[PDB]
């Protein structure tokens, strides 16, 4: 879930 | 701990039609991120769960934002794009049914009772905070947050609808009909995905996956 986790991280 | 005043700010913060409204699904998971991160006490879940959450409840997320929006046009649904699509354009692109659906048991039932910003974004944030949800680390404290967004919730109907002793029931009982209109429009978007002619963006594949 690449996308959704580098965008909750950030 | 559950205060409406920034749900709601998280609400305002976030301000072939087939093809149209993919497209707008796509945008709007982006948007959905920096909604959730706005919602007190989400991003302070572990990571893994953060994102447990949001894979499970995304599209009746989504969903329950655009028919709220739609609460101002008759017969039609407003994309986050711009874009309208009207009950007849669907009709006639085989989607019809559904579409139908959404006008019936979401659109006209919050333009009934005029459901405003605060209500839609704790029903928001009651979805959000599934604790149902698969592979959860701490059920019970996404329970917990859920139950802080209900009592918030009913306080502010008490408050602001005190001759509608009702509403707050009436508000949690649309959750039935946006689980069962979700579901079926996640099974629509597998079927797409499935004859592979519509054009499906990066994100809203990525919620596509096991
Ligand atoms: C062609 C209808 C078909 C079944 C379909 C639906 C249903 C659209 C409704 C209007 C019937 C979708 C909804 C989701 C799961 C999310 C929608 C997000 C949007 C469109 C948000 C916005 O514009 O704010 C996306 C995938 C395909």
């Amino acid at each position: 879930h690449k996308i959704l986790h580098r965008l909750l991280q950030d | 701990d559950m205060p409406v005043e920034r749900i709601l700010e998280a609400e305002l913060a976030v301000e072939d039609p087939v093809t149209n409204i993919c497209q707008a699904a796509d945008k709007q998971l982006f948007t959905l991120v920096e909604w959730a991160k706005r919602i007190p006490h989400f991003s302070e879940l572990p990571l893994d769960d953060q994102v447990i959450l949001l894979r499970a409840g995304w599209n009746e997320l989504l969903i329950a934002s655009f028919s709220h929006r739609s609460i101002a046009v008759k017969d039609g649904i407003l994309l986050a794009t711009g874009l309208h699509v009207h009950r007849n354009s669907a009709h006639s692109a085989g989607v019809g049914a559904i579409f139908d659906r959404v006008l019936t048991e979401l659109v006209s039932k919050m333009r009934d009772m005029q459901m405003d910003k605060t209500e839609l974004g704790c029903l928001r944030a009651i979805v959000l905070f599934n604790p149902d949800s698969k592979g959860l680390s701490n059920p019970a404290e996404v329970e917990a947050l859920r139950e802080k967004v209900y009592a918030s919730l009913e306080a502010y109907c008490k408050h602001k609808y005190p001759e509608q002793p009702g509403r707050f029931a009436k508000l949690l009982l649309r959750l039935p009909a946006l689980r069962s209109i979700g579901l079926k429009c996640l099974e629509h978007l597998f079927f797409f995905k499935l004859i592979g002619d519509t054009p499906i963006d990066t994100f809203l594949m990525e919620m596509l996956e096991a």
